[PDB]
């Protein structure tokens, strides 16, 4: 059935900056039912008065809850490293992000992670028929 | 380099490299020069501009026409060339004849009369069929074809065929049918550009726009316009509106100037077709997106109805024994009733009575005791096209305050 | 290519480029000598090296 | 004759989401006495104030108590599959269902199972004489 | 029946900033019972002392919670376009809203699409009979 | 020049899908019915006031 | 007689995480009629708004009613044990259920416990004869 | 099995800043079902504009619920003394933590005790298979 709303794949590569080694890409599982949620377009709007708009430059984020990998350590999931994280949803629409940063970790209990990516740019897919 | 030395990264850098695609089937038929290297009277697959010349020769009409084909669609479509040999402000914008026949007339005899179309091209079924010659005969000849393909003798090949009739209002207007199969595009006298460009371009543009979504008319400037042809600016209109609405009222393509450069326009995208069986103005196959309608919803019923290829049909009888993989023809009506109401909005309009304008009956019910053989179904459906926009009639009252 | 075919480990260096330092060798097709079966011709059962080891 | 509430046919045609193998459709039985219902309305309306009602969208649902077949397997009726029911009652009446979702999958013992079908729409047939 | 409270219709065009390409009007649907919320008027007040009142410019605004166009990139939706809104209500009520902008786009989850649109002003159509 | 201008804003629905009485739009479809084709002319002769209309 | 609802043989192992030691299998019987009850389907569908559904990840459960062993410690059936059920109905079909954890145990008198087991996922043995 | 999530064994050291007395280290037990909670990454990063990050000092952080142990004063639990915290789960991951610091005390009841303990850095044991 094309009617579902899932993701079908989350992919994420760790790339250490201080020995520039690179690990992945890793695949991984969802720890509840809640997807991940991004913002792709890189300018955010503030209202004005009678319809006037200040445009200014800002970034795509996304979050990305995810259960950590058993071979892989902790801070690789907290900002110690750049994530290149890359997700299919079941309707056929893939997200890649690449050169990103986790900006704010909270704490983690070592089973479920919650990342607050940073990049410039979001990369859409659109499954076939577009515009 | 060091990164190509193994295997694994083969790279073929060069301009032309032709892109995968299949699109849509357009035939463009034409004469062709002695300079190409193609083999006259057989249908061919052509895969970019740059090759044209070389298999049509130089100058020739069917590469000229191919040209404004390519030009007037980026991806989409897949166009085959069907190359005829010639019988024993100049030009467009861009730019005796090297074609003999009357197709140098119409500069700003003896005609080839091929009659083999049920040889040359057998079975494969087109979507588009482009005409670059104003003989009647071979205009007759092709129209005599599409028709034959829709026979309820034998399987059909659904298509339509584009051709054009320059010459002035008594000309034009002498040289019209009933012919549903045909748009007859109608050229003024004085018309700048040769008439196959347009033709093609027109023929082009409507396979190449609707087959994916074969219910859009080719009409106004945003889906009506050859953007590929230019002329230049004139301030004599091509017909008079009395003209005009002859034309229009007579099945004809009419275009028009977008009033440098102004690429030419049209008006209304209807077939050569006014009057039905014996008589009576049948408006339902007047449109061109209707034959498109019609081609599309024939085959996807057809696409959808194999389902039921083998299957048991328990008619009479008693109902499906549990395990079994069977069907009797109430169920058979149910899914056939789904299936035209998901397609609403689509390929019909809601409906008016579903009801009554969707009827399954089984073959015994239809003939009379022992003629009813089993198996055999009849399905009878009355559908309506989707309504699409049209004369707006504003009515403006001035007042003052 | 003539030897890829025919069931030979073929190796190569990291960089060729030019003159210069030292370079690492660089090997492909991690493959065995393994090109006919019993008596027919296309036997890729165990043309890879690593079918070896998971079948083992 | 005429005046018989009951079930006649009911036919199950399973797709598999994932390989797009088609299965059916094969008839079937109902385990008990307690008929499958319906719900056709595709809207659900909810109690304002004073005469007033929230009209918003919704599915069409279908609650389809039958017996298992034992060549089928039983996760395609707990959701790991995509079913197009399809069944007709004794009085003419057709119910039609198409790229259905079994939604809530409930425990069942392996012979008789209970599908909670939510589908966009729900055609029905309505035996001659109709409006 | 004048007594439905919903939306029946809602048509979005997008306008690209940059390129000037036109897509719509493509109808939308609700991704659950939350209506849009309007508001009409472009002047927002503030309360002063004994009933005085002082009125300052402002935007008239809308909320439009709608389910994403697969063949309209996500981006589309988040404020790097212009948008079109025009919803029909079940009463007959007609707000037309042009040249909108989203001002404070929300993360989502690449299905429901939450916009927070702002325009110089909104037309409503108020079915027949007035004042 | 109001003429002119008001057919330059009524080209938006030549050869656009119209649903007439019949019923409401499906989801996805670029069509539209007159009630909304009344609105947007409505907003259009709203936006032009001052500049070739008086108040109303 | 092929037709016959019941079920033959009900296969347990026991191995304790702590120790590493296994016990059986061993067979066991119904303190009951009730039989036990499957869920094979690993993703759990949700109803959402117009025919769509949210695909998420979900376990593979079983509910057991068994006779206790008077040779295997009562904390071994609540829990305190990793499971191995294996059980085979009358008509040949059979459950297979490896490495599962019991859930939610309720108290027992101790002769007839419930088993609440998850599992990633339960084979299905479909006797001859399938799609 | 290998499929576990809890902690296993929870290790506290206390000394005294004034005396130089070393006491423990004790095993200690959860007050609830709640989980011990880690942060550590080094490094906090703050979101800039067009993906740009800024990498600023931070501390490696931890929530820790414990049953304070009646032999030990409540007060070595608020702050008053340093710990050598060291927590290990069942699925064979050790977080080590020494010379750390309680932060923001709270008010206790007498029984249980959250400590936020906050330390230079904190070594992950990754169990066996890495990378």
């Amino acid at each position: 059935c094309n009617k579902q709303n899932g993701v079908k794949n989350i992919l994420i590569t760790f790339t250490d900056c201080d020995t520039q080694e690179v690990i992945g890409p890793i695949s991984h599982e969802q720890p509840d039912d809640t997807l991940p949620t991004y913002k792709n377009c890189a300018w955010t709007n503030t209202a004005l008065t009678n319809g006037y708009v200040q445009r200014s430059a800002s970034n795509a984020t996304m979050t990305l809850p995810v259960v950590r990998d058993l071979r892989v350590p902790l801070a690789f999931y907290q900002g110690c490293a750049q994530v290149d994280v890359q997700v299919e949803k079941f309707d056929g629409t893939v997200m890649t992000l690449t050169e990103g940063a986790v900006v704010e970790p909270e704490e983690s209990d070592g089973r479920s992670v919650t990342m607050n990516i940073v990049a410039s740019e979001i990369d859409e897919l659109l499954p076939p028929g577009s515009l | 380099q060091d990164a190509l030395s193994d295997g694994f990264v083969r790279l073929c850098i060069d301009p032309s490299l032709n892109f995968f695609g299949e699109g849509c089937k357009i035939l463009v038929e034409g004469q062709m020069t002695d300079d190409g290297s193609a083999t006259p009277d057989a249908v061919t697959c052509v895969t970019s501009e740059l090759d044209i010349i070389e298999r049509f020769g130089q100058g020739s009409v069917l590469t000229e026409s191919l040209r404004k084909v390519f030009c007037t669609c980026k991806s989409g479509v897949s166009v085959y060339a069907l190359p005829r040999e010639d019988a024993a402000y100049m030009g467009e914008a861009e730019y005796t004849a090297r074609n003999a026949g009357t197709i140098g007339n119409h500069l700003s005899s003896v005609n080839p009369t091929p009659n083999d179309y049920a040889t040359v091209v057998n079975e494969c079924c087109f979507a588009v069929y482009v005409l670059s010659s104003d003989d009647t005969d071979w205009q007759e000849n092709l129209r005599d074809w599409i028709r034959s393909a829709w026979d309820c003798s034998k399987p059909q090949c659904f298509g339509h065929g584009y051709v054009f009739n320059k010459g002035t209002l008594g000309q034009v207007l002498a040289d019209g049918d009933n012919s549903a199969e045909l748009s007859r595009l109608a050229l003024p006298t004085t018309y700048p550009v040769l008439p196959y460009l347009t033709n093609a371009a027109y023929g082009a543009l409507s396979a190449c726009s609707t087959c994916n979504n074969p219910e859009l008319n080719i009409q106004g400037q945003t889906f009506g316009l050859l953007s590929c042809i230019n002329m230049p600016e004139s301030c004599t209109p091509g017909w008079t509106f009395g003209e005009v609405t002859q034309l229009q009222a007579n099945g004809f393509v009419v275009s028009g100037p977008s009033t440098n450069y102004t690429s030419p326009y049209i008006y209304n995208d209807v077939t050569n077709y006014l009057r039905d069986e014996k008589n009576r103005p049948n408006a339902t196959f007047r449109d061109a997106s209707s034959r498109r309608l019609a081609a599309a919803t024939g085959v996807a019923l057809a696409e959808f109805l194999q389902q039921f290829n083998g299957l048991a049909v328990f008619t009479k009888n008693t109902n499906i024994r549990t395990g079994i993989i069977g069907t009797n023809p109430r169920l058979m009506l149910g899914k056939i009733r789904k299936w035209a109401q998901d397609n609403v909005g689509t390929l019909f309009s809601e409906f008016d009575n579903i009801n009554e304008d969707i009827q399954l009956l089984t073959d015994f019910e239809v003939q009379p005791k022992c003629v009813g053989q089993p198996g055999i179904f009849h399905l009878n459906m009355r559908y309506r096209p989707p309504v699409r926009g049209a004369r707006i009639n504003v009515n403006m009252a001035p007042a003052l305050f | 290519t003539q030897l890829q075919a025919n069931g030979f480990v073929v190796s190569g260096p990291s960089t060729t480029s030019g003159q210069g330092n030292y370079t690492s060798p660089y090997i492909y097709n991690d493959v065995t000598n393994y090109l006919r079966d019993e008596k027919n011709r296309p036997n890729a059962t165990f043309r890879d090296a690593s079918s070896r080891r998971l079948a083992a």
